[PDB]
């Protein structure tokens, strides 16, 4: 067979050879440009991690807000295209509240990362105004939470897929991220124990060293709501390397 | 939005040539002889006349349910030339059309005007550009008040006028030239030595004589105004006597 | 002109107890002064802990039970586990106020158990006002039976009596004798009573007969 | 390329669309208007090339009101929905305002529904361009409504094939001094000037507009004025 | 001459021939294996959850639509997902103005439909996902693949996704013995059917298998790990 | 509101099938104006269905009836609209269109029989629904009901002729003491051998 | 308002008065009563002029089209249900006055027939407006069955006569249809001509 | 090829390929002949079995798009199906509007006009499927009809589509099926059916059979099993 | 009643002294003449910043503050940090302005302690959104006026405070014959509101 004219993906929804959408896998590894973010789902509750990798000093750290609670028991992690990540994290809090306000309890935690990729995979309406991006979200999410299962993890790809995922890494150097993390990986891991080796993970990853600055990390236990670290925590958690 | 038009002057009726002719058009003009059909439409003083082949390749067909005279009004029809779906197509719009002349002005809807609102209807079809050109032309007769016949044919262009006679299909230039040589000369056309020499030009100018079974004649008269059409129990009889000369 | 709400009629009573909480309806079903049927009953199960008594325009019943039955399969399905009783309580009243300017001509009451094991009872008005307590009757013949269940129940206006917690024994009589003694007052109530207990370990139905008159 | 869309511009920013309906209507057929200090005539070549065809079923230049005329040179079917639509803008006018409309605001109502036309992708131009007769307060307009949505008012022009030797034939043979009568000889004299096809009765259609209103000349008239 | 007519669903081949619902078909076979096969007294369906990534909880196969309905999906989880968002709400609203549930030859029917509707309106792709259907109703149980072209199918075994062709192979070898059996030996050859899709090396774990049931009294209940654990006891190894 | 009506429907369970009645008659008011129209539509093998009120609204339900009813033939699965699924389809277009304060003005009566049951549902036009061994309507719930009961209580379990004969009775009483009552009627019967249509019959009493 | 149609064998007979009032006042004295909607199909309109008038008419813009699509003659019954639904959608502000009648090739003479608000009885003959309430024991003690034309006349004349002398809303003339094979015989029998049923 | 790339395009030589192409996609599709007869008309599908593993009876080709019409079908299957409700949709609006059935004169017309309706939009490709659609009625016989993609509508007194359909007419020809009943023109369509197959390259078929007519009292019915067993063993004897 | 009447509003309080604000409603729904509820709560926890009040409609009341409660809380996490008093007064006033003239009958009341210290504000059906230092509705609420304009004073201990507010309240529930239940206590100190009490008027009678 001789290589002649194709339309590519001149339609967004275009099926690949051997099946396999097009802007779909463009958005997959538009991700690998994306911080590094960790996440261990143990049961004693969940850490959430990233780099900020800042690009100058001329900006003051507090700004990135690369972590934010979708609710006071729901924090989450995002890496990749924030600009709509946020959009995103909109809707996962005002859904939230639509459970809590019609349903009087928390939402859990997969109904919430069920319901944001119910928002992914409305791509193509291009006649219709209402409704509409024609482009999948360019980010990939991290989900922590309690309830009558406490700690919890779901990762989310640019796909509208998810999984019940524990000690997940997405980031820029995913792969050797989550290659270490296994080897790593303890079934039964207490606190501290899951934020000093993702800690450790992170330092030996990333390209810049490691101060408090450099990252951030957040948790959520049974015991109470969202606690984003502070400084001075940071420092009193890297002081053992 | 749209999957839009294919980039190019002939790709798309839309974009005009560097002289402005539209392509498209004259496509659709060509492709109105599939179908191998070619019919031709005469009127004289008392009657508006229009006869065209009825090719049945096929005896698993039924003769009655091909045909290309479509009744429009029970005093105004029509023919078909082109493709069979898009004729299908403008029998039903003219229907429709006069249906709705005759409840919003109170009276039976004028030949030209029918012609004119159906020539309108194939115009803004070049206009857009997800439209395709209805690719047939049709032909009206009917007796007005006084004008008595008119004979009138839009076009996938949407140009019309008003014919003493005219023709259109595969051989529509020696129609045409038939029907100039036979105008200019001999006018009068009653009934008799009248239409059938339009039969006699479509046989002369298509094959030998015809028996019955392959013409379809419909006919509108100034006495008796209602689209009606003839048999092979009238069209034989109608031959026989042409064929004696 | 045409009257889109109509009085059918009927009573709905529940008692809150510590492994229990008993809904009580009869079945007298009528319209202006005639008898339709006598055994349509008032409550129905919605989960294997939760039990709904309704009662007034019949038509607003059916359409909000069923209605119930929906959301209550939507949540299944999208959660992945039954939907707790006071998560219930709360969507009947979003739905209930839905129809803020055509309300649902019904009064509402919930038996059920908290996830706690305890008996609970939400009462309603006909937009969806609703909250906790430990009893409430519900209907026309309510006003009969509220006082009463106040006196016993909740001891109101005792005096030098001891507190004791309503068993389940105790609490059954005492839905029978109050039905009983209903049937004799108001006219919108006989012909049946179905009552359903809801305890830990599933729901028994039971019913008695009434006056029939 | 850069000239397929009628929604870019050129490298020179020149609508190249706009140039091809221009040639089109070039390529229409022949039209002639003539002002004079009484009137104003129009006349234009009916080309119906088999004596089969009826003259007289259609018509080449249409009235709108008492006292407008319209002609053009190009495709028919354009020109047959504009006036048709022209003419729902007139009626409009005379709707709201108790007065028929001045031919200006109407050649500001047609430049402006064509212009939309090229303006708007999908669509092409109206490939034809209009010729005006009007009469306003007892003295005659003439205007030329270019399918760019350019719409010039002309002394005297002429279109369609050949129309630039018929411009400079009017150039030396026009004066503001005339009269109608003599406008319609000289008319028919520019159009013999480049008829190819030897002018029988029945080839031309000839319309006036004076302070009667405007309206068309029988074929009658047209052999009439001929005969000297 | 394939130049042009490997893009749009509203584009024909010169071949009489649609590429884009072949591509799509690709996409479905890019799925993981799950097979269907029912008996007289229950219809079940046993899938593998996807067993490649690691410290990660595999994607539910097996999807709740009905009281007597239940589905698997070996595609796209999302257009997946929004089919079966359709499955509950209308199988709600045959409950809510019928009540009774919906027969499944119907709901197959308004799959087939939807499915098709995109495949002529431009700017709209297929529905990329393979979907297996598990129902019992008035005439019994159910089995349907609708693949997505909008055309389904009824089988009393089948499989779709990858390696699936061993699994058909295998049913083709053993659809004789299916239709009088128990629920116990009607898993055991769902499992074994499955089993062969496998690789060689790679062997079934409580962790991988998803086996549902649907019957007479018996509504849809789906298997989730080890609950299963007497399900897989019992099977001998290849 | 109501313009052209027909005064009652009976109903009536028993072992084995389900006989109801309503008679030859739509009044324009107290004009009886109409003689010899039907007020029961036989909507299968198995459910059959009457209908009081305004005919008209009687009418356009026997239209998108019967195209549901038919719609289903086409299908031709094995599945069929049970007499219970066609109660709740009514029970629910009427409360639909109660709503949208546009009511079907009428009051319908389902009689059905299958899985060897014998159902008999009823509906009225504010979408009030149920069950019961025997139903009337209009005038009717207020005189054969009772007649009806009393015989049911005594005996809940009836054969064919012990039912319809209490069933002519009834509206013989109907007819002597109702003003738009007439002297026509059809009786329906639905059981195995599906739904039967007999008349018109006379009360023709001395 | 007056409308009355009887079917006989083979063909049917129409017949109504021509008096539009405006409450105590005659608007017109010779009003057309008889709406032919088609070649063979009369009706009747009756209860108000327009939403009856603009009706019926539109109910000849259609089945016009319809007819010449199916290609064969429209029959009686299409022209019912047609009108039937037409009313029936817009039966909470049009009044009317349907008693359809017309011939069809196949089922020989039909008279539908539903006041305003829509319905559907093939009976034996219809009777509508104001007069029907007078002239139904005249009817119905008159009327038998397989009566042939020319009796079928007499009697419509002799009740739409009566009809005339009680009622005070309808007058004027007694126009008539009779629709068979051959085609339609309007006639109008006023004066002297018209039953003249004395009172003594 | 070049100029063909949608829909609402003509061809330097005036063709719209991309509806030859849904044409062309027909001869890729299994066989459908339908024959009428005096008494009414009897349809007829090369139904090909994928695999054993299909439940006999399913992808049903034989529509009932109502009561007194049905509906055989060739080409994209889905295509088929959505044909199929759209006719039952144009029936059940009929019966509504006008409260008789609705002619299959008309109804074919209407549905080919639709299916035209799809050829002339560069939104939406034509349709990939050509159906039959006969009916009877003892008012006027029995009617069948043959709907191309294109939208060409013609009744016929047989016809037959899919990828053997010259030869299908070849054998149609040899039967003067104007005097014959059902009963005895199924043995023909059988013998017909059999006779056409192509076993070597696509074996393992299913016959599948239907008719309408005063046998039903014009009631589009799956014919029973007794005749199509015994039409079968007569074909089986042809060969 | 075809069952919307749903109360017509009974004896509410709240004034903010120089320790924070305090409020005070009984419970006693008044269906008619019969009595609903005894234990009806009326002081609403909308956050542990900010309380609301029901009164005059008690199922309009509930769903609008309760949809306040959602939409506030949605606030405080877009602008990560708490609403203010008058931003949530706005809120809810904005919300009930339309559907006006539609039969609700709202009588709330916002309260809390934001940055800019104690925040009152009166909210209702037909749109009055203004603060202040004294308020109570409902049909008790002139007694509960009186009262309290003769109680009131910025710097008055707290105690005494919580004295005034259950005299005001005993007051006007014995007066009013549609007021009446157990009496409420819920003083918003310093950041989170704190229940003080629930007491009932058989027993404070006993106390005066």
């Amino acid at each position: 067979m001789f290589l002649t004219r194709s339309e590519y993906d001149r339609g967004v929804n275009t099926f690949s050879p051997e099946g396999r959408l097009f802007q779909v896998e463009y958005a997959i590894e538009a991700i690998k440009l994306g911080s590094t973010a960790i996440g261990i789902q143990t049961s004693e509750g969940v850490c959430l991690a990233v780099e900020k990798r800042i690009t100058s000093p001329l900006m003051e750290p507090s700004s990135i807000e690369k972590i934010v609670e979708i609710d006071a028991h729901i924090g989450c992690a995002m890496s990749g295209l924030i600009a709509d990540a946020k959009t995103l994290i909109d809707k996962a809090r005002v859904e939230t509240q639509n459970h809590w306000f019609t349903y009087n309890e928390t939402m859990t935690v997969e109904s919430v990362t069920q319901a944001v990729s119910n928002l992914a995979l409305q791509f193509g309406e291009e006649d219709a105004d209402p409704g509409a991006m024609s482009r999948p979200f360019g980010v990939a999410l991290l989900f922590g939470g309690v309830d009558e299962k406490g700690p919890q993890l779901f990762h989310m790809d640019p796909s509208g897929t998810f999984v019940q995922c524990d000690a997940r890494a997405i980031g820029s150097a995913s792969e050797g991220a989550q290659s270490s993390l296994q080897e790593v990986y303890h079934k039964s891991m207490t606190l501290k124990e899951a934020i000093k080796s993702s800690l450790i993970i992170l330092k030996q990853v990333m390209e810049e060293k490691l101060n408090a600055t450099n990252i951030e990390l957040a948790t959520v236990q049974p015991g109470q709501n969202f606690h984003m670290f502070t400084k001075e925590e940071l420092e009193e958690v890297i002081k053992d390397i | 939005m749209s999957r839009g038009s294919s980039a190019g002057f002939d790709r798309h009726i839309t974009i005009f040539s560097p002289e402005g002719r539209l392509y498209q058009v004259e496509y659709a003009f060509k492709a109105i002889n599939q179908g191998g059909l070619t019919s031709v439409a005469v009127r004289g003083k008392d009657c508006a006349v229009i006869v065209t082949q009825k090719k049945v390749p096929d005896k698993l067909l039924d003769s009655s349910t091909v045909t290309h005279l479509f009744k429009i009004t029970e005093n105004i029809g029509c023919v078909m030339t082109g493709m069979t779906a898009d004729s299908r197509s403008q029998v039903q719009r003219a229907r429709y059309e006069a249906a709705n002349w005759k409840y919003k002005y109170g009276y039976e809807i004028p030949v030209d005007m029918l012609c004119k609102r159906i020539a309108d209807i194939s115009q803004v079809y070049t206009q857009n550009a997800e439209m395709r050109p209805l690719g047939c032309c049709m032909i009206l007769i009917g007796i007005d008040e006084e004008q008595g016949p008119q004979v009138y044919k839009c076009d996938p262009a949407g140009y019309y006028c008003g014919f003493k006679a005219t023709a259109a299909g595969v051989k529509q230039t020696e129609s045409t030239s038939f029907l100039e040589k036979k105008v200019k000369k001999k006018f009068d056309w009653t009934f008799e030595q009248t239409v059938e020499t339009a039969i006699t030009c479509l046989s002369t100018v298509l094959s030998i004589d015809f028996k019955p079974s392959e013409i379809e004649v419909g006919v509108v008269t100034v006495e008796n105004p209602k689209f009606r059409i003839l048999t092979e129990a009238e069209i034989d009889a109608h031959l026989v006597a042409l064929a004696e000369r | 002109r045409f009257s889109p709400y109509v009085f059918n009629g009927g009573t709905i009573l529940a008692i809150a107890g510590e492994d229990f909480a008993i809904v009580a309806s009869d079945t007298r079903l009528s319209e202006g002064f005639s008898i339709h049927t006598r055994d349509s009953p008032k409550c129905y199960k919605l989960t294997d802990k939760t039990v709904i008594g309704c009662s007034g325009f019949h038509g607003d019943c059916l359409t909000l039970t069923k209605i119930i039955e929906a959301r209550l399969k939507m949540y299944k399905h999208s959660n992945n586990k039954a939907m707790t009783t006071g998560a219930i309580a709360a969507m009947l009243s979003t739905i209930l106020y839905s129809r803020r300017f055509f309300p649902y001509y019904v009064y509402n009451i919930i038996g059920g158990l908290d996830e706690e094991g305890k008996g609970a009872v939400y009462s309603f008005d006909p937009v969806g006002s609703y909250q906790r307590d430990s009893f409430k009757a519900g209907g026309s013949a309510s006003a009969m039976l509220q006082p009463l269940l106040d006196n016993q129940v909740g001891f109101k206006n005792m005096q030098n009596v001891e507190h004791v917690p309503l068993s389940l024994d105790r609490a059954m009589r005492l839905v029978k004798d109050v039905f009983i003694s209903a049937a004799e007052r108001d006219v919108y109530t006989g012909d049946a009573l179905r009552i359903c207990i809801v305890t830990k370990e599933g729901i028994r139905e039971e019913t008695v007969s009434l006056r029939k008159d | 390329g850069y000239s397929f869309s009628l929604t870019t511009f050129s490298p020179s920013g020149k609508l190249v669309q706009i140039e091809y309906a221009l040639a089109a209507v070039a390529g229409g057929a022949p039209s002639v208007g003539i002002k004079a200090a009484n009137g104003v005539v129009l006349a234009t070549e009916k080309k119906q090339k088999s004596i089969l065809y009826d003259e007289r079923s259609v018509h080449k230049v249409e009235p709108i009101t008492k006292h407008i005329g319209l002609v053009y040179s190009g495709m028919g079917p354009d020109y047959r929905v504009l006036v048709h639509r022209a003419r729902k803008l007139a009626q409009q006018y005379y709707l709201v305002y108790q007065e028929p409309i001045p031919t200006a605001q109407l050649v500001q109502r047609v430049a402006s529904v064509m212009q939309e036309y090229t303006q708007s992708g999908g669509v092409r131009p109206f490939g034809v361009s209009l010729l005006i007769c009007g009469w306003n307060e007892g003295r005659p307009y003439l205007f030329q409504s270019d399918p760019s949505g350019a719409y010039f008012a002309w002394k005297a022009t002429a279109m369609g094939k050949n129309y630039v030797n018929g411009k400079t034939f009017l150039e030396k043979r026009y004066n503001e001094d005339l009269e109608l009568e003599d406008a319609i000889h000289t008319a028919i004299l520019t159009l013999k000037e480049s008829f190819e096809g030897q002018m029988t009765e029945d080839n031309i259609e000839v319309g006036i507009c004076n302070e009667a209103g405007f309206r068309r000349l029988t074929p009658t008239e047209v052999k009439d004025y001929l005969a000297a | 001459f394939r130049n042009q007519y490997d893009n749009d669903v509203t584009v024909w081949s010169p071949q009489g021939r649609i590429h884009q619902i072949e591509y799509a078909m690709e996409a479905v076979k890019q799925g993981s294996a799950t097979v269907g096969l029912k008996s007289k007294t229950h219809a079940v369906l046993v899938a593998l959850k996807r067993a490649q990534s690691e410290l990660a909880a595999h994607q539910k196969k097996i999807l709740h639509v009905d009281n007597h309905i239940g589905i698997s999906i070996a595609g796209l989880t999302a257009d997946a997902r929004l089919l079966c968002n359709f499955m509950r709400q209308e199988c709600l609203d045959s409950r809510f103005v019928f009540d009774r549930p919906l027969p499944v030859s119907r709901l197959v029917s308004l799959i087939g439909s939807k499915t098709q509707i995109p495949t002529q309106r431009y700017g709209r792709r297929p529905y990329g996902v393979g979907l297996l259907i598990a129902g019992y109703d008035d005439m019994g149980p159910h089995i349907f693949q609708t693949c997505p072209s909008a055309n389904y199918f009824d089988c009393r075994a089948m499989s779709i996704g990858a390696r699936s062709q061993s699994a058909r192979t295998y049913l083709e070898r053993h659809m004789s013995e299916f239709m009088e059996c128990n629920l116990n030996e009607l898993v055991k050859h769902g499992l074994r059917a499955l089993r062969e899709t496998l690789p060689a090396e790679q062997d079934l774990t409580t962790k991988n298998v998803s086996i549902g049931i649907v019957g007479k009294d018996l509504e849809f209940t789906i298997y989730d790990d080890d609950d299963v654990s007497p399900f897989l006891e019992g099977l001998e190894e290849r | 509101n109501p313009m052209v009506t027909g005064t009652s429907v009976l109903g009536v369970k028993f072992e084995g099938g389900v006989v109801i009645a309503a008679d030859m008659l739509g009044s324009y008011g107290s004009l009886a104006r109409f003689r010899n129209i039907s007020r029961i539509m036989r909507v299968n093998n198995s459910t059959m269905l009457g209908a009081s009120g305004d005919y008209a609204d009687f009418q356009y339900l026997k239209q998108v009836l019967g195209q549901m009813v038919i719609d289903e033939e086409l299908l031709g699965d094995g599945h069929s609209y049970s007499p219970r699924a066609i109660h709740s389809w009514l029970t629910r277009a009427m409360y639909s269109r109660r709503s949208k304060m546009n009511p079907l003005w009428n009051t319908m009566v389902i009689g059905g029989y299958a899985d060897g049951e014998s159902f008999l549902g009823y509906v009225d036009m504010l979408g009030v629904a149920y069950e019961a061994p025997s139903l009337a309507t209009g005038y009717g719930a207020y005189l054969a009901q009772p007649l009806l009961r009393e015989v049911l209580e005594k005996q809940p379990v009836l054969s064919q002729t012990e039912a319809r004969d209490l069933v002519e009775r009834c509206m013989r009483v109907l007819y002597y003491r109702d003003a738009r009552s007439y002297n026509r009627f059809q009786i329906a019967t639905v059981t195995e051998k599906g739904v039967e249509i007999e008349g018109p019959l006379s009360t023709e009493t001395n | 308002t007056t409308i009355m149609a009887v079917q006989f064998d083979g063909g049917v007979v129409l017949g109504a008065d021509s008096r539009t009032t405006t409450g105590s006042y005659i608007a017109n004295r010779v009003t057309d009563k008889l709406t032919p909607i088609h070649d063979r199909i009369f009706c009747c309109r009756s209860g108000s002029a327009a939403d009856t008038q603009a009706v019926a008419d539109a109910v000849t813009y259609q089945l016009g089209f319809h007819s010449i699509e199916l290609n064969e003659p429209p029959l009686v019954h299409t022209a019912a249900s047609l009108f039937k639904e037409m009313c029936y959608r817009y039966r909470e502000d049009l009044m009317a006055g349907i008693i359809i009648a017309g011939w069809d090739p196949q089922e020989g003479g039909q008279v539908y027939s539903v006041p305003m608000g829509g319905m559907m009885v093939r009976q034996s003959f219809a009777i509508g407006g104001s007069g029907s309430s007078y002239i139904y024991g005249y009817v119905d003690a008159t009327y038998r069955e397989g009566m042939t034309k020319e009796e079928c006349l007499q009697f419509t004349a002799n009740a739409l006569a009566l009809a005339m002398e009680r009622d005070g809303s309808s007058g004027g003339v007694i126009r008539l249809a009779a629709i068979a094979e051959s085609g339609v015989e309007r006639q109008v029998l006023l004066g002297d001509q018209i039953p003249k049923f004395a009172v003594a | 090829t070049g100029y063909d790339l949608s829909a609402s395009t003509f061809s330097p030589d005036g063709r719209v390929f991309q509806v030859e192409y849904a044409m062309k996609a027909v001869e890729n599709s299994s066989t459908a002949i339908g024959i009428r007869c005096k008494d009414g008309v009897v349809f007829g599908v090369e139904k090909l079995v994928l695999s054993k593993l299909y439940e006999e009876g399913s992808n049903k080709r034989l529509f009932n798009v109502d009561r007194h019409v049905g509906m055989a079908v060739a080409g994209l299957l889905a295509d088929a199906r959505s044909l199929a409700d759209i006719a039952r949709e144009e029936a059940s609006n009929f019966r509504s509007n006008f409260g008789y059935n609705i002619p299959l004169k008309h109804l074919a017309d209407r549905v080919a006009m639709y299916v035209h309706a799809y050829t002339l939009y560069s939104a939406v490709r034509p349709f990939g499927c050509s159906f039959m659609l006969g009916s009877y009625s003892v008012n006027d016989g029995a009617q069948l009809y043959m709907i191309d993609p294109s939208g060409v509508s013609y009744g016929y007194w047989g016809c037959a589509i899919g990828k053997a359909r010259q030869a299908a007419k070849t054998e149609i020809e040899k039967l003067q099926m104007k005097e014959m009943t059902c009963r005895d023109i199924v043995k023909e369509v059988a013998k017909i059916i059999y006779i056409v197959h192509d076993e070597v390259k696509d074996k393992a078929f299913e016959l599948e059979l239907s008719w309408v007519g005063e046998l039903t009292n014009g009631r589009h019915e799956i014919v029973p099993k007794d005749i199509r067993e015994e039409a079968e063993k007569y074909a089986k004897e042809s060969l | 009643e075809p069952g919307i009447e749903m109360l017509h509003g009974t004896t509410t309080l709240a004034f903010k002294f120089r320790h924070g604000v305090i409020v005070a409603a009984d419970s006693r729904a008044t269906a008619g003449a019969y009595i609903a509820s005894q234990t009806v709560k009326k002081v609403i926890e909308i956050n542990p910043y900010l309380l609301g009040t029901m009164a005059g409609g008690a199922a309009d009341c509930s769903f609008w503050e309760r949809l306040l409660a959602r939409q506030c809380r949605i606030y405080e996490l877009r602008n990560k940090e708490r609403i203010s008093v008058a931003a949530a007064s706005k809120l809810l006033a904005n919300m009930v302005y339309q559907y006006k003239g539609m039969g609700l009958s709202m009588g709330t009341m916002i309260c809390g302690w934001d940055k800019r210290g104690p925040g009152l504000y009166y909210v209702d059906s037909e749109g009055n959104r203004i603060s202040g230092a004294t308020f109570s509705v409902g049909s008790g609420s002139v007694y509960a006026y009186g009262v309290m304009d003769r109680g009131y004073s910025y710097d008055l201990e707290v105690e005494q405070a919580y004295d005034l507010a259950r005299r005001a309240i005993y007051q006007a529930t014995y007066r009013d014959a549609y007021s009446g239940g157990a009496v409420n206590l819920y003083h918003v100190r310093e950041d989170g509101w704190i229940r003080v009490s629930s007491d009932n008027v058989a027993d404070l009678h006993e106390k005066y």
